């Protein structure tokens, strides 16, 4: 078997505790026999560690490279492993490829003057960072007709947002989720929060 | 790298300004620079011993450095070192530099 | 390793007290001249013969000095009437231009003044625009762009001296800011403000309210980084703000509000004035 990287290893952070590489082979593989990689803060007085991948579509494979915090500094030596034999060393930056966690906890509640209010989590801590630099947009779509959409920006602190109901049709019924993105690090936007309907 | 510059200094600004806020290090004292680096900075403080507190900070200094000090005079207290460096960076950050 | 000769405390400008003393006398050895001196907590080692404190002398402060490579103690005192001086004696840099202080009485009929003085001046000088508000005595004295010493007595003795010192880095209320328009893009309210003078977008925090009977609204905004050339103006020394979901057949009335933050200055979570209000949308003449 020709074990080979057909797809170099990307990977990206949530700036907080887990980062995320995937890769792909060229043909199908049990990662979790296979495959080994060996990480290592090169913040040198620092330990490598061993990260046990899961399968990732049969052909391709993820690891989650576990961290205790992460500052824009921080770089990686990465390293795959089967077995002994290559391939890939690679490095990486966490602070260049920000893939911020989700937002998560969203609710709708029913305010005076026949307005809406939506109200979410953020995900970090306000330790974090990105905590403060965080701005949301929430995506209100009708099942009914999904060409009847509309979208709002957030770049305010307090995850939260309050609209008219006379912006709706009073009558069918809407699916709502929340994602996120820090502008301070330029990052690619988080993962949709698990969508609420009303 | 793709990411805006004032991010990187910024960050190292609010993580002293939240060190400063057990005070600091068991006091362990450590050479001044009373401009120069940010290294001349960090080989000061990477020798601190056991102060885990103050360890993001040092990762963080050794990236305003590329790849032992230079002029040892004076010998101050950790807190009093982090305490004047921030409000230098503070400096900077209002002139928009680096 | 035998101690220090003769060391002497004095004090310097408003409350700059300083530590001076001759090295041991004698030896001679190797060892090279080194200085270690404590406070009551604060440290420090130095080959320098001399030691100088920025503090207050609002009590008593004692240097202890080593030799090495056995302490003595020098301290100082402050001059007392204590229960007759001034109670939360506070100050505050507006805009960058004038200090304002401001403190109450000790718990006679007395008459107070209030000196300064820092880095650049020739000699510490005496505040004389005072003002009065209610219970307090106050002064105004100009200070335009490190710290500053304040000390405020009794014109005939009497009272215990009351001290304090200004970073200079907090204490900062920026002067309030100036919306310069109202704009609407969709159902997209945009606001574009401007910051006060000698201030950048960059050390600043915002606030800004809306209202809508009523609905109080408030905001709070990290970074107004003005990227939409189309529904403003563009000053560049403009900062703007977009609150979504307001619609334009409501009147909204809109202020703005301004603090240093945490970078540049200290949070010292000191807001500046409410902006003038700014209204736009659908009125009703009830
Ligand atoms: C925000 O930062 C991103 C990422 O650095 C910038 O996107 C880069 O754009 C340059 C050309 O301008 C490309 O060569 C890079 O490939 C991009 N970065 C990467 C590695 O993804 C983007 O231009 C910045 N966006 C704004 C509005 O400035
Ligand atoms: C809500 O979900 C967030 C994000 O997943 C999680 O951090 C938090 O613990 C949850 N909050 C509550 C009160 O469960």
């Amino acid at each position: 078997d020709p074990f080979k990287v057909l797809q170099e290893p990307t990977c990206v952070s949530d700036y907080m505790s887990i980062s995320t590489c995937e890769w792909k082979m060229n043909g199908p593989t049990q990662c979790s026999t296979e495959l080994r990689l060996l990480y290592q803060l090169v913040f040198l007085l620092s330990e490598a560690h061993t990260c046990i991948p899961e399968n990732n579509g049969g052909a391709g494979c993820v690891c989650h490279l576990l961290m205790d915090d992460v500052v824009s500094a921080d770089q990686y030596t990465l390293d795959l492993w089967a077995g002994q034999q290559l391939l890939w060393k690679g490095s990486f930056k966490p602070s260049e490829h920000v893939k911020p966690r989700a937002p998560g906890n969203l609710t709708v509640h029913t305010q005076v003057s026949d307005t809406l209010l939506l109200t979410w989590s953020n995900p970090y801590p306000p330790d974090n960072y990105l905590y403060n630099h965080l701005t949301y947009a929430v995506n209100i779509w009708s099942e009914n007709d999904p060409a009847d959409f509309r979208i709002y920006q957030v770049t305010y602190l307090e995850p939260s947002l309050r609209i008219a109901a006379s912006t709706l049709k009073s009558g069918i019924s809407y699916r709502a989720r929340v994602r996120a993105w820090a502008q301070c690090y330029n990052t690619t936007w988080s993962e949709w929060s698990p969508s609420t309907k009303w | 790298g793709p990411v805006p510059p004032s991010t990187a200094l910024r960050e190292l600004i609010e993580e002293l300004v939240n060190i400063t806020q057990a005070p600091l290090c068991n006091g362990s004292m450590v050479w001044s620079i009373n401009a120069g680096m940010y290294c001349a900075a960090l080989e000061s403080l990477i020798n601190v011993s056991g102060c885990s507190a103050i360890e993001k900070t040092q990762r963080m200094l050794s990236g305003f450095c590329p790849h032992s000090l230079h002029v040892r005079d004076t010998k101050i207290e950790v807190a009093q070192f982090v305490k004047d460096l921030l409000l230098h960076l503070k400096k900077l950050f209002r002139e928009g530099q680096f | 390793q035998p101690p220090v000769t003769n060391l002497s405390v004095s004090v310097e400008n408003l409350c700059t007290v300083i530590w001076t003393w001759n090295p041991p006398e004698g030896a001679s050895s190797n060892c090279s001249l080194w200085y270690f001196s404590h406070f009551g907590q604060d440290k420090k080692i130095a080959p320098e013969t001399r030691r100088s404190i920025e503090v207050p002398l609002n009590e008593r402060i004692c240097l202890q000095v080593g030799s090495q490579c056995i302490l003595v103690e020098k301290c100082i005192s402050p001059p007392e009437g204590p229960e007759s001086a001034v109670t939360e004696l506070q100050c505050i840099w507006h805009n960058l231009s004038y200090m304002k202080c401001s403190w109450l009485p000790g718990r006679p009929d007395t008459n107070y003044t209030l000196y300064y003085w820092h880095r650049s001046l020739e000699k510490i000088h005496q505040c004389e625009n005072i003002f009065r508000e209610g219970q307090y005595f106050g002064c105004s004295f100009d200070l335009t762009k490190h710290s500053v010493q304040i000390m405020v007595k009794d014109n005939a003795g009497k009272i215990k001296p009351s001290f304090n010192i200004v970073p200079l880095t907090s204490r900062v209320k920026p002067d309030p800011p100036h919306i310069k328009n109202l704009s609407f893009h969709n159902d997209d309210l945009y606001v574009q403000w401007e910051n006060p003078q000698n201030f950048i977008s960059r050390c600043l925090f915002y606030e800004v309210e809306v209202n809508n009977t009523e609905t109080h609204n408030v905001f709070y905004v990290q970074e107004a980084k003005c990227e939409n050339p189309e529904f403003e103006r563009n000053v560049e020394n403009t900062s703007c703000f977009m609150v979504p979901g307001v619609l334009p057949d409501t009147l909204n009335t809109v202020r703005i509000r301004v603090k240093t933050n945490k970078l540049c200055y200290e949070d010292d979570k000191l807001w500046s004035n409410w902006s003038q209000e700014m209204s736009i949308g659908k009125k009703r003449n009830s």
